[PDB]
């Protein structure tokens, strides 16, 4: 019942945000959208994307939009009678097991190496272009 | 009439009896300062004024423009 909640939520806040009457609260339902979703992520079981999404979106890009606002003015039936009990937990593997952060930094940085690359690239034309825009400097 | 061509005559005096190295200098700087950009310059934090060389006497303007 957590994920049905937090669900609704998410989405009464992500409607609200494009029918919003001013930039400013529509920004505020903005950073709500995604601490809901970092939630949901959370409850997936993968906590570091659900940390992430606190640290990029409504760490950075959220207080970048608030910013700028500021100036410029087939299922399974639910039935599970017997199906809690038939569990089966292998064991081995258990033993040694890596967390969300080990198993994504064992093999980002070593064989899929020319995407992140790509993404430092796109990092860079990030930031040439915010200068190369929006420098006045009068 | 008369009085005008007086001053429009000095322009006329120290331009043809301008030496070659001042020749090669004029040309340098006239070709440089053909056209401005705001932008660029703007964004250097740099203004690019027109060499005091560069400078017609106000006297032979079509009346006056300093600006």
């Amino acid at each position: 019942m957590i994920l049905s909640v937090l669900s609704s939520l998410a989405l009464v806040s992500g409607l609200m945000v494009v029918r919003a009457k001013n930039p400013v609260h529509s920004v505020l339902f903005f950073i709500l959208v995604f601490c809901d979703t970092s939630g949901l992520l959370l409850l997936l079981g993968l906590d570091f994307f659900a940390m992430i999404f606190l640290v990029v979106y409504i760490g950075a890009i959220a207080v970048l939009f608030l910013f700028v606002v500021m100036m410029f003015h087939i299922p399974l039936l639910p039935t599970q009678r017997n199906t809690t009990s038939l569990r089966y937990t292998v064991y081995a593997g258990k033993v040694r097991s890596w967390t969300n952060l080990e198993t994504l930094g064992n093999l980002l940085y070593t064989y899929y190496f020319v995407w992140f690359l790509v993404s430092s690239l796109i990092l860079l034309v990030a930031m040439i272009g915010a200068i190369v825009l929006t420098m006045h400097r009068t | 009439s008369a009085k005008n061509y007086i001053n429009l005559a000095q322009i006329h005096a120290s331009e043809n009896s301008k030496s070659f190295e001042q020749i090669e200098v004029e040309r340098a700087l006239r070709k440089k300062y053909a056209r401005k950009d705001e932008d660029y310059d703007s964004m250097l934090g740099i203004t690019r004024e027109t060499p005091p060389e560069l400078i017609l006497p106000d006297n032979v303007l079509p009346g006056g423009k300093p600006v």
